[PDB]
């Protein structure tokens, strides 16, 4: 509410604005894009907001319950986007990423996107051709091969 | 706590309370209120209204 | 590592890291996959024989 | 340290506070998970800030 007062103090009739500060929208679009052994997610926003970030979420398995992400996932962190890999994540089987947009001003809802590995081996072994010479295979290959 | 104040010429009595701190802290950080709550009695006689 | 910010930086920590040296978790997603052509020359003249 | 000053200009008595302004903590504990041919380190701080 702003008033304008004169010289002598005397304050004038009052006129009133009203605005809002609410918590950043949640994500509306995730890429989730595969590699070995390892899951980028890049979550995306229907409007742009300089100031969010996305708390990340990992969960080997699906919960019931998305109000659960607390207590029953593992938090991976903060960041514009999140690369999870570990010798835990293996290709084959679907993981969960529970992320929210959040803020100084406050905490969005969370949003759960499912994340697959490559499953894609062919690819990497194309890289490995022609170069596995003798010795990469077990003992028992070698032995029989020898013979 | 009571004291017992039993003076001669008074007239109104002001207390001085507070809280040395008031933050909720949680895992990973943050902070939020804390909905602290005190209450203020007096002797009347026999029942400490 | 050192935590640093506007303020100042902190006293280092030094922390050992090791990589996974667990090459068989790998392999298993390499399972049926390697045909004929990724063996070196080698073996690949000692087995046409 | 802050004063009180009445309408006439003449300051009161001195109340004095102190604070400090440090580096921050060093890392406390360090989590170095290993992947293919990779370290990935993450610390944190006992308190967070």
């Amino acid at each position: 509410t702003v008033r304008a007062v004169n010289a002598w103090g005397q304050q004038g009739d009052p006129a009133s604005v009203s605005f809002r500060i609410a918590a950043p929208a949640a994500p509306s679009r995730i890429e989730l894009t595969p590699g070995y052994f390892q899951i980028t997610a890049t979550p995306h926003l229907a409007v742009y907001d300089p100031t969010v970030q996305f708390e990340f979420w990992f969960s080997e398995k699906q919960i019931a319950d998305i109000r659960q992400v607390e207590t029953s996932t593992r938090y991976l962190g903060t960041a514009l986007y999140w690369i999870a890999a570990s010798i835990n994540i293996k290709p084959g089987h679907d993981y969960y990423f529970y992320i929210r947009s959040v803020n100084t001003v406050g905490k969005s809802a969370f949003v759960e996107a499912v994340g697959r590995a490559s499953d894609d081996a062919e690819g990497y072994l194309d890289f490995f051709k022609g170069k596995i010479t003798e010795s990469h295979l077990g003992k028992e290959l070698l032995e029989k091969v020898e013979l | 706590i009571t004291r017992t104040i039993t003076s001669a010429n008074i007239d109104r009595l002001r207390f001085t309370f507070g809280v040395q701190a008031l933050v909720e802290t949680t895992s990973k950080g943050d902070r939020n209120p804390s909905e602290v709550r005190l209450l203020v009695q007096i002797q009347r006689n026999g029942g400490w209204v």
